[PDB]
């Protein structure tokens, strides 16, 4: 009972800027303990507009990169609430129709390696991640037309171990869709851009390993082998580190990733 | 505040770590 009242109060407190900051903090942490939080956020008057205001207010501090720890903490609570709106089945289609991801694209364009920026990009990726996990064709077709693949690949190449995992995960969920695989493999340009980054990643992974990032890079390579045009291209460009005993030690524990790489090499044979 | 940033980052890290898991 009392628990819900506290939540309803905070949702209503998001509407006035005088209480918005604290209401963001309290709700962003109670986020996982409240299952129906997303439709409560969605069907409360001017709650989404308040969340989007928190995003647009931070735009002048993005470029030039003058975003502070406090500024980042505040916007990342708002982005966390959008993350859960993106996840929920009742609100996901409505969130996409409201083009909410387009507000995060400036954040994903940032390169500043400061923690306020690290957190901003990671939380923003988490929103796209939440949207893709739902394995919805409509999400995929949105993402394909909005040029997220370039933004992901930039992060995938030169981001934090985890933000790289999250961006690779977003690429993976696109590639898993038939239309997504068809799109990336449609032109040599598109495929070559993806494969080059994926390969570059295998090389950094062979130096500084990440058993979770390798799991997603392997799944990406394996999914590309489903397209014959990509399979033939991969017969030439596949990193030698995936063919030999490089990752054999780190994959002693991961029997699933071990299976994927075993299937990939078999798929490439013929 | 900067001490809280590192915490909130670590929390997001752990959160997204479970999201990518399949």
């Amino acid at each position: 009972m009392l628990e819900r009242e506290k939540i309803y109060q905070w949702i209503n407190e998001l509407s006035s800027p005088e209480t918005r900051e604290n209401a963001l903090l309290e709700l962003s942490k109670k986020r996982e303990s409240v299952p129906d939080l997303a439709p409560m956020l969605w069907h409360s008057f001017g709650t989404i507009a308040a969340l989007l205001q928190e995003i647009v207010n931070i735009y002048p501090s993005i470029n030039p990169p003058t975003l502070t720890a406090h500024q980042s903490n505040r916007v990342c609570n708002a982005l966390a609430l959008l993350q859960c709106v993106a996840s929920h089945p009742e609100t996901r289609s409505a969130f996409l129709a409201a083009h909410i991801p387009l507000f995060l694209y400036p954040f994903l364009h940032t390169v500043s390696k400061t923690r306020p920026f690290e957190y901003l990009r990671l939380t923003s990726l988490g929103v796209i991640g939440a949207l893709v996990k739902t394995d919805e064709q409509e999400v995929i077709n949105f993402l394909l037309t909005t040029e997220i693949i370039p933004l992901c690949l930039r992060i995938m190449e030169s981001g934090s171990e985890l933000s790289k995992t999250v961006a690779t995960f977003i690429l993976q969920k696109i590639l898993l869709d038939d239309t997504g695989l068809a799109y990336i493999c449609q032109t040599y340009e598109r495929f070559s851009h993806v494969a080059m980054i994926l390969g570059k990643m295998v090389l950094q992974l062979s130096k500084e390993p990440s058993a979770r990032l390798l799991k997603h890079v392997v799944r990406c390579y394996l999914r590309l082998s489903d397209n014959p045009r990509a399979r033939e291209a991969l017969r030439q460009c596949l990193p030698d580190q995936l063919k030999d005993t490089t990752f054999a030690q780190v994959l002693k524990d991961d029997t699933t990733t071990k299976r994927w790489l075993a299937q990939l090499v078999k798929n490439l044979q013929e | 505040d900067d001490q809280q940033l590192d915490h909130n980052f670590k929390q997001m890290e752990e959160h997204l770590a479970l999201m990518v898991e399949g």
